[PDB]
């Protein structure tokens, strides 16, 4: 049990880190509808740059919409959860050391 | 402090070693490359689509050497004259 | 990158979790055992 | 008292311990992007007097050099599809004397055109 | 009991140094196989303008210069595309511009 929440407590931390940075990129691209896709390219002093598709994408709202939306929510649930599973193990050696 | 010093002399940024790239064809090079040293090649084929140039501010002497690293022939375009030296001059056509 | 590095990063709770252990390593179980004289306090400084 | 002395001790271990766990995580990083081998760094492989690549090097931005040769046991060979431009230029940077090779037929720009043997 | 408890971390200090010892040896070799000394490797180095400069002969091979790829030259200085003993093509299509050793 100490070792399974230890594990749910490092599984939630890499689950923040990586919405966290997830976020952060989304942060910074330009995005643009493309046929059933989006094309979300980033500005870069050279003219030339790297962009990304999304395809099955109406339109690119629903990435700047409740994509990140659903970002912020993921990430609170796994800083709780990490929480969670911190203090679940602070109790255990509480009682057990 | 060995690995710090690694990541300062090759500059190990978020994207790889700087500007340049390594990929499964060879290098991608995202910056200028100018080299104190003679460089060497096997074929320059630019792709289609692109004019392949050559310039420089000064003589382009083209030359050719043999083992003893001696000219034979030579193609110097300068500003004022195009010299041709060597051995001979050809024009042909192409049935011959 | 993203899959490798930021996988030390949950290194630096590891270490806020050792800090915070550290900082209770009495604080845990004061009580501990033998726990005789419950209701008063027993203690000296002064040599008599 | 021995109690803390312990204590600190394995504190000084965690620390060693999340020393090492970064290093080996900035060491993966460092044989990941490098692509490496004992050959040399990437599919190229840095000799020790100078560098040999066996691939196609695209430089998406200019060159400079000084002197381009080619390899003893292979001719240089430089084509495109549209046209190939030798150029020179002034102290002004103005191309003075061009050797195009066109779609079709060479041309020549220049003030003079010499021919001469080697002597 | 405590002897096994203590027995056990110093299995947990023989594994750190071990893992230690290895991760100095990759490194070791990091260091030998680019050639990096005190200045560097000797290949190359970044200028901070973002020239790539090289330190020695090259041998690039096949060329494919994509984009904004001008084969130029250091000011005041003469372009010498010498070939060794080989010869040089300027070739379009059927035209060629053949600069062989003696033609
Ligand atoms: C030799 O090859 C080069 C590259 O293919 C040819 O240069 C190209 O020339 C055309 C005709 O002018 C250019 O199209 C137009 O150029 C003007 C600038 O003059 C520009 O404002 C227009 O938007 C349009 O692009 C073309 O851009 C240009 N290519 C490059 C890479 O510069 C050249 O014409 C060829 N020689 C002969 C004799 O055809
Ligand atoms: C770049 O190319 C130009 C054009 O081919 C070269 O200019 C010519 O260079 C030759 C040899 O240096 C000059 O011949 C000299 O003539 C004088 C008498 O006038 C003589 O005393 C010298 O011993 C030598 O034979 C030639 O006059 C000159 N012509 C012009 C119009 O400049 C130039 O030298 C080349 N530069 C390099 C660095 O390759
Ligand atoms: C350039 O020199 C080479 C080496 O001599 C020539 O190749 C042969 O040269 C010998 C003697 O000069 C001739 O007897 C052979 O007939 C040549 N063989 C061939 C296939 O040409 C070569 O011919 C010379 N090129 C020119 C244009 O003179």
């Amino acid at each position: 049990y100490f070792v399974l929440s230890a594990l749910g407590l490092v599984v939630c931390v890499l689950a923040v880190a990586f919405a966290a940075h997830h976020y952060s990129l989304l942060t910074h691209l330009t995005c643009e509808n493309a046929p059933d896709s989006c094309q979300c390219k980033l500005p870069s002093s050279e003219p030339l740059s790297r962009t990304f598709v999304y395809r099955d994408v109406t339109d690119c709202t629903s990435i700047t919409g409740t994509f990140q939306v659903f970002l912020l929510v993921q990430m609170v649930l796994n800083l709780v959860c990490g929480l969670v599973c911190l203090v679940a193990c602070f109790v255990m050696w509480k009682h057990r050391y | 402090a060995m690995t710090i010093w690694i990541l300062k002399v090759m500059n190990f940024t978020i994207d790889g070693m700087g500007n340049l790239r390594i990929t499964e064809k060879g290098l991608k090079l995202e910056g200028d490359s100018e080299f104190l040293q003679p460089l060497y090649a096997k074929e320059i084929q630019s792709r289609p689509g692109n004019a392949l140039y050559f310039k420089s501010a000064r003589n382009v002497t083209v030359n050719i050497l043999n083992d003893q690293t001696k000219v034979l022939t030579q193609l110097i375009t300068g500003p004022k004259a195009v010299e041709a030296y060597g051995k001979k001059f050809e024009v042909k056509t192409v049935s011959g | 990158l993203h899959t490798v590095i930021p996988a030390v990063v949950v290194a630096a709770i590891l270490l806020i979790a050792g800090i915070i252990a550290m900082i209770c390593y009495r604080k845990k179980r004061k009580g501990k055992l033998t726990l005789e004289d419950q209701a008063t306090f027993i203690k000296k400084g002064v040599p008599i | 008292i021995y109690g803390w002395r312990k204590r600190c001790l394995y504190l000084l271990v965690l620390l060693l311990l999340i020393i090492l766990v970064v290093n080996l995580a900035l060491t993966i990083w460092i044989l990941k992007v490098m692509w490496f081998s004992p050959t040399g760094m990437g599919h190229l492989h840095v000799t020790k007097d100078g560098l040999r690549l066996e691939g196609e090097s695209e430089f998406l931005f200019p060159l400079y050099a000084k002197e381009i040769h080619s390899r003893v046991d292979s001719s240089l060979l430089l084509q495109s599809t549209q046209n190939v431009t030798v150029n020179a230029r002034n102290s002004d940077g103005e191309v003075t004397g061009r050797l195009k090779v066109g779609p079709q037929m060479v041309e020549v720009q220049s003030q003079q055109f010499q021919i001469n043997s080697r002597e | 009991l405590r002897g096994r408890k203590g027995n056990l971390a110093i299995c947990v200090i023989v594994l750190l140094f071990l893992l230690a010892v290895i991760n100095l040896i990759i490194t070791l070799v990091i260091w030998a196989v680019i050639r990096i000394g005190p200045n560097g490797c000797d290949s190359m180095e970044f200028h901070e303008s973002g020239l790539l400069r090289f330190k020695q002969v090259s041998d690039m091979g096949v060329i494919h210069p994509l984009y904004k790829s001008t084969v130029g030259g250091r000011r005041n200085e003469n372009l010498v595309i010498t070939g060794n003993n080989q010869p040089i093509v300027f070739q379009q299509g059927t035209t060629k511009l053949s600069v062989e050793k003696n033609k």
